[PDB]
C-alpha cells in the first residue's frame, strides 16, 4: 500500500425556498405585531371615557 | 391578519361609537342640574308662594 489519501468535498445545500417570498408570511407577521395594540390603547381609554 | 383587520375595523367603528355617545351626556350636563336648578330653586319658593 504506502497510500496517504486525504480529502475532501462539497456540499449541496437543499433548495430552500430560493427567493424572498418568505417575506410577505413574514409581512403579515410584522403587521399581526404592529396593527394590534392600538386596540388595547384605544379600549383602555374607551374604557376610561 | 385579517381577523385582526376586522376588530380593528368594528374597534376604530367602537371607539368612535362610544366616543360620539359620549358628548350626548355633556348634553344632559346642563339638563340634570341646572334643571334641577330651576326644580328645587322654583319649590322652595312654591312652598313659599303659600305664604
Amino acid at each position: 500500500m504506502a497510500e496517504d489519501a486525504d480529502m475532501r468535498n462539497e456540499l449541496e445545500e437543499m433548495q430552500r425556498r430560493a427567493d424572498q417570498l418568505a417575506d410577505e408570511s413574514l409581512e403579515s407577521t410584522r403587521r399581526m405585531l404592529q396593527l394590534v395594540e392600538e386596540s388595547k390603547d384605544a379600549g383602555i381609554r374607551t374604557l376610561v371615557m | 391578519e385579517n381577523s385582526i383587520r376586522e376588530l380593528h375595523d368594528m374597534f376604530m367603528d367602537m371607539a368612535m361609537l362610544v366616543e360620539s355617545q359620549g358628548e350626548m351626556i355633556d348634553r344632559i350636563e346642563y339638563n340634570v342640574e341646572h334643571a334641577v336648578d330651576y326644580v328645587e330653586r322654583a319649590v322652595s319658593d312654591t312652598k313659599k308662594a303659600v305664604k
